[PDB]
RNA sequence: AGAGGAAGUAGGUCUCCGUAGGUGAACCUGCGGAG
RNA sequence: GGGGCGUCAGUAUUCAAUUGUCAGAGGUGAAAUUCUUGGAUUUAUUGAAGACUAACAACUGCGAAAGCAUUCGCCAAGGAU
């Protein structure tokens, strides 16, 4: 809620941008968010 | 879409004032007060004022003060600061006082910059210092409405006032005694004085001046009297024998020898003393725009001023000419697609066809059409081929240049031709659109209906109907059904123009979109209250929007330019992202860190910083291990320092 | 803020107060003050000179500002104007009207009003109608609540009312008739002469209407002013 | 003090602030109630009457009469014989912005027998 | 748009006055309910008199 | 224009004085000066 | 303020005309239909038509009943004393 527009923040509290993030890490972050959504 | 440029009101209703520097000019629009240079025409400044309409303003011969008084009883003085460049000025307030119990209607400022006199509606008339708020002496008290004043000296100063009845009274400021002259029958409009001749001229509404048709402004130069009244003509008279040699106001510069005419068409005419240029004050309510020439340098606008004005688009404010053939109100307007023929429909029952001669000052109305008994509402054009005229009544007509029919029940609205001239459709208030054969008297069919009442049709070089509800439809020739329907407006639409589509509203917004998609592309929000008509540049995509408000806004397309900018931006982005990956792979941590701070994405910047603080072979004097990274951290800019700090708090959160 | 109109209806606005001039109004003879106001009329030229409109108009003005006495806050008079001078507007009597506030302020319950109308002609051949109203007097030292006159008594009162107003308005000219209308001599004499039939609380003349004036004579019309 | 006669037609649907000379013939300046309010619901409102009275008093003080005799009326034939809110609010705003008031009278058309 | 403000603060040249007439059975009740009426009309600034002899209420 | 197939991306106070006007002795406002 | 016939008025409404108009007016809880720069609604003055007789007007009057309220004239009739 207090991050920048282009960037995301991880669970570690570190800003990483969606542009510099690769395709494999994008897929893995989508899978982890979908795993949390399935848990809830 | 960006605003290419606007044309704006300069004058509406109130009093105009000229400084002895004939560059600057202060005029009124509504409640506001706007001052502009005359020669370059750009907007110097605009003071807002209070909510009530402004009554009277003046500027001193030295353009140092601007004194405004509204219809609410108030008076504000503004000091002005002019640079060597006359392009822009800043007005700042000095004094706000309430002069009398009634709002003042007349003001007069002396040739020197030290006294201004003001005259009210009850008759209480006073004199004030301009540099500081005084009443240096009150002169009459409230008797009858003061309609004129004049400051003069005899070669200490004296001031003359002319009342609402014919009473001219002169007093010395030092003697402080008023003496009338004989007194006069009706409303004296203005008083002027010649110091070369020791002579007072009084011009009045009973068509007389004392040492016609009407009188509004008289004055000297110079030995040549002048007069302006309801006749519309300025007349020049000799001083010594009475043989010679509407208008709301006229002032006398003559050291610069220009006389300004404030015509009650709300126009400003510059006359030379032995039509230099004219500037239209307000295009009051614009009924139709049509963008005319072969090269399209000169748009013809049409409004309530009982005539048409041709003003240039390629100084940008100068009107080339004025063309008057109609009698009542010019209502609609249409040009041939092959150049030189413009045609005008009117509240007068006559319609007409004018030539446009571009490389001359010649403009003629040489084709006229009697037609039917009601107002010719709209004109359409396929020497031109012929003319199709519509009507306030149901009588639609078609006539050739060197036939009638019944179409609808109510007043019809708009008319448009195809570029090949085989089809023709008409639109009206009884929710029908009618296409018919244009050569014979035959009918090709009928559009089924647009819910309330259809306002504008358009042909695609596919027919477009804009209606009285908040919808707009696209119909065909083949089935006579709507192909497309669109919503999204908040009032009437009143004009649909083809691109190279766009639609104005009556909800002051003009919006563009495309037909095969069918969803809204962009919306445009410049204007004041209303919007009426749209013209288009025929070569490129430039939209000219005008309405009941007097401003006309010119928009140009920028989509190709911003697409080229986004394309080259993505080119530069992929190039510098690859050189960042190259510097990371090569181990050039310095230029890698510079390029990462430029590319603003930090997940790689953190890895570069962990590497440079653990390089395993650090320089002993260096702060972060590398002298080059020390150099860039020393030579960082302010925005890069602040963005680095905004990343440093996020890296400082993590204990790793 | 947003307009509402149809296509091409707002004409260019012209100033209507260039063509207007003021004209002071003088009242006729029997009123106390003469300057009563000022009228904004159109500017004279060919094709309807403004003196025709000034001959046409009438004014309605109260009697308090005429007599300078606020006893007559009611009884609004009407002034025709038939003559014009230089910056001047000479007037004549046309009618005399109450205010409807006093017409409500006079009617009470349990008492009778008697109304009477006459069409009388003065010696200057002006026909005019006089409408008189007369409310019944509640006698002091009485106990009964209703002061009702009988119907035959009302008819006798109305007969004496029309006899008085005819006999005391047929003999004088219009200027003497207005000079008798101003301090209400007629209502006083009706009150004095009807009290042998049934006493009347207040007799007023509520309307005077001038129907026809067959003469335009500047001699008598200026002998007024 | 030049007395102009202000006809205030206060109905329930719209209020008419109208200013004439002493004759009744020559209209000086009128501002209706609905031309100052965007809503036909709130066309007859004290705010509408206040705006209309302020505009009328501003125009008549630009002309310099500064004194009015006020005649208030309503729909009186088969109507209500009572003025709406426009009368009270227009007279309040009219004398609150200058305008020494002279004589007030409520001249409603009262039928002797209508239907 | 509909709310009306109380008047915060000589607006009369001719001293206006109105009258109405009442009968006797109302004269009793008006005579012993009048001080409330003239109290509130004095708070509004208008003098209110009652006349039991003629039977007339006047405001001025 | 078409159902499918396969794929990718997501800043002048106070006081005084001289003025000019206001409703006048005084007093108020505005200005120009001195403490 | 019982009935018939005539007559006299009074406003108000509608319609029309003459001016001043100059943007809405009208309805509604909101709206809409409608009338609206050839000028609606409004302001003033006249003219015509049809209707009805405010306030007075009631723990009343008259008529057998329904009913009957502008003034004046005529015509018979009726009640009580």
């Amino acid at each position: 809620d207090t991050a920048e527009k282009g960037e995301v923040v991880t669970k570690a509290g570190i800003p990483i941008a969606k542009q510099e993030m690769s395709r494999e890490e994008k897929l893995r972050r989508r899978r982890r968010e979908k795993e949390r959504i399935r848990k809830a | 879409f960006e605003v290419a440029n606007v044309i704006q009101p300069i004058y509406t209703g109130g009093s105009v004032a000229l400084e002895n520097g004939a560059r600057i000019l202060a005029s009124t629009l509504g409640e506001n007060a706007i001052l502009t240079e005359l020669n370059t025409g750009k907007r110097l400044a605009e003071i807002q004022g209070d909510g009530e309409p402004i009554s009277t303003l003046t500027i001193t011969p030295s353009g140092s003060h601007l004194i405004v008084c509204s219809r609410s009883l108030t008076m504000r003085i503004y000091s002005l600061a002019i640079s060597p460049d006359y392009d822009s000025v800043e007005p700042t307030l000095v004094r706000t006082t309430k002069p009398h119990a009634t709002p003042v209607v007349v003001l007069a400022v002396d040739r020197t910059s030290t006294l201004l006199a003001t005259g009210a509606a009850d008759g209480a008339i006073k004199i004030w210092d301009i540099i500081g708020g005084y009443v240096t002496h009150t002169v009459s008290g409230p008797s009858v409405l003061v309609s004129a004043l004049h400051f003069f000296e005899i070669a200490r100063f004296r001031l003359a006032w002319g009342t609402q009845d014919g009473r001219i009274r002169i007093f010395d400021l030092y003697k402080r005694t008023t003496t009338p002259v004989y007194a006069h029958e009706s409303n004296v409009q203005c008083i002027a004085y010649s110091p070369e001749q020791h002579a007072l001229l009084s011009g009045s509404r009973d068509k007389t001046m004392t040492l016609h048709e009407l009188l509004e402004s008289v004055g000297f130069l110079g030995k040549w009297m002048y007069s302006a009244g309801t006749s519309g003509v300025l007349r020049i008279w000799d001083t010594t024998t009475h043989h010679e040699i509407a208008i709301l106001s006229a002032v006398s510069l003559p050291e610069r020898s220009l006389i300004l005419c404030a015509q009650a068409d709300f126009t400003l005419v510059l006359y030379r003393v032995p039509p230099f240029r004219r500037i239209s004050g307000t295009h009051d309510e614009i009924l139709d725009l049509t963008y005319i020439l072969p090269d399209q340098s000169m748009m013809a606008i049409a409004t309530n001023s009982e005539d048409i004005r041709i003003v240039s688009v390629k100084y940008f404010g100068h009107d080339v000419a004025l063309l008057k053939g109609h009698e009542d109100i010019v209502m609609s307007l249409d040009v041939d697609w092959s150049g030189h023929w413009i045609a005008s429909g009117s509240k007068d029952n006559t319609a007409r066809l004018w030539r446009v001669d571009p490389a001359n000052n010649s403009y003629t109305c040489y084709a006229v059409f009697t037609g039917h008994l009601e107002s010719v509402g709209a004109v359409a054009l396929p020497p031109p081929a012929f003319l199709i005229s519509g009507s306030q009544d149901r009588f639609v007509q078609k006539r050739d240049i060197p036939l009638r029919r019944l179409a609808h029940d109510k007043d019809i609205n708009a008319l448009d031709i195809s570029p090949n001239g085989k089809l023709f459709a008409s639109a009206s208030q009884d929710k029908t659109v009618k296409i018919w054969d244009v050569e014979k008297l035959e009918v090709q069919g009928i559009l089924r209906g647009h819910k309330r009442g259809v306002w504008t049709v358009r042909f695609a070089p596919v027919v477009l109907t804009g209606s009285g509800d908040k919808t707009i439809k696209l119909w065909n020739l083949s089935d006579y059904t709507c192909i497309r329907t669109f919503e999204g407006h908040s009032h009437n639409v009143l004009k649909v123009v083809w691109l190279h589509f766009a639609s104005a509203g009556a909800d002051t917004l003009v919006k563009v979109w495309d037909a095969n998609t069918g969803e809204t592309e962009c919306t445009l929000d410049n204007h004041e209250d209303r919007l009426w008509t749209l013209a288009v540049h025929s070569k490129t995509n430039i939209l000219a929007s005008a309405g009941s408000d007097s401003k006309v806004t010119f928009w140009r397309d920028t989509t190709a330019e911003t697409q080229a900018a986004a394309a080259q931006a993505a080119l530069k982005l992929v190039e510098q992202e690859q050189t960042l990956e190259n510097y990371i792979h090569a181990g050039a941590y310095r230029d890698a860190i510079v390029l990462a701070l430029q590319l603003n994405h930090p997940g790689r910047l953190l890895n570069l910083f962990t590497n440079v603080v653990t390089t395993r072979n650090p320089d002993p004097d260096s702060l972060t291990g590398l002298k080059a990274v020390d150099d860039v951290l020393a030579k960082l800019s302010d925005e890069q320092i602040f963005q680095l700090l905004l990343r440093l708090r996020d890296w400082n959160t993590n204990a790793r | 803020r947003l307009s509402k109109g149809k296509k091409g209806l707002k004409k260019k606005v012209q100033d209507p107060f260039t063509r207007k001039d003021w004209y002071n109004i003088k009242a006729p003879a029997p009123f106390a003050v003469r300057d009563v106001g000022k009228t904004l009329v159109n500017r004279t030229t060919g094709l309807k000179n403004a003196n025709d409109a000034l001959k046409g108009r009438i004014f309605e003005v109260c009697l308090a500002d005429l007599q300078k006495d606020e006893d007559h806050a009611f009884r609004k008079i009407k002034l025709r104007v038939d003559e014009v001078q230089g910056k001047n507007c000479l007037t004549n009597f046309h009618g005399l009207d109450f205010t409807t506030d006093k017409l409500r302020s006079l009617v009470r319950k349990w008492q009778t009003l008697i109304e009477a109308n006459v069409t009388v002609t003065t010696t200057d051949h002006y026909l005019l109608r006089l409408f008189a109203i007369a409310f019944t007097k509640r006698r002091p030292n009485q106990i009964k609540k209703t002061t009702y006159a009988q119907s035959s008594q009302i008819r006798a009162i109305r007969r004496k009312m029309v006899e008085i107003i005819q006999r005391e308005a047929a003999s004088c000219t219009l200027h003497q008739l207005v000079s008798k209308l101003i301090p209400e001599v007629i209502g006083r004499e009706i009150e004095k002469a009807t009290q042998g039939i049934y006493p009347l609380q207040n007799v007023h003349i509520r309307k005077v209407k001038l129907l026809k004036q067959p003469k335009f004579d500047l001699g008598a019309l200026m002998a007024l002013h | 003090l030049v007395f102009g006669v202000a006809r205030i037609f206060a109905s329930f649907n719209d209020t008419f602030v109208h200013v004439t000379d002493l004759s009744g013939r020559e209209t000086i300046c009128r501002v209706t109630g609905g031309m100052k309010v965007k809503a036909d619901r709130d066309e007859s409102s004290p705010y509408a009457a206040m705006l209309a009275a302020q505009d009328v008093a501003a125009r008549c003080k630009e002309l310099g009469i500064t004194a009015l005799h006020i005649k208030i009326r309503a729909t009186g034939g088969n109507g209500t014989k009572t003025p709406g809110p426009g009368a009270q609010s227009a007279l309040r705003a009219l004398a609150r912005s200058g305008m020494k008031i002279g004589r007030i009278e409520d001249v409603t058309p009262t039928p002797s027998d209508s239907t | 748009k509909w709310k009306i403000e109380p008047f915060l603060p000589g607006p009369f040249l001719e001293e206006s006055s109105f009258m109405t007439l009442f009968p006797k059975y109302r004269e009793r009740y008006l005579k012993d309910c009048w001080p409330l009426v003239t109290k509130a009309l004095e708070k509004h600034g208008i003098a209110a008199t009652l006349d039991i002899v003629e039977g007339s209420m006047t405001v001025k």
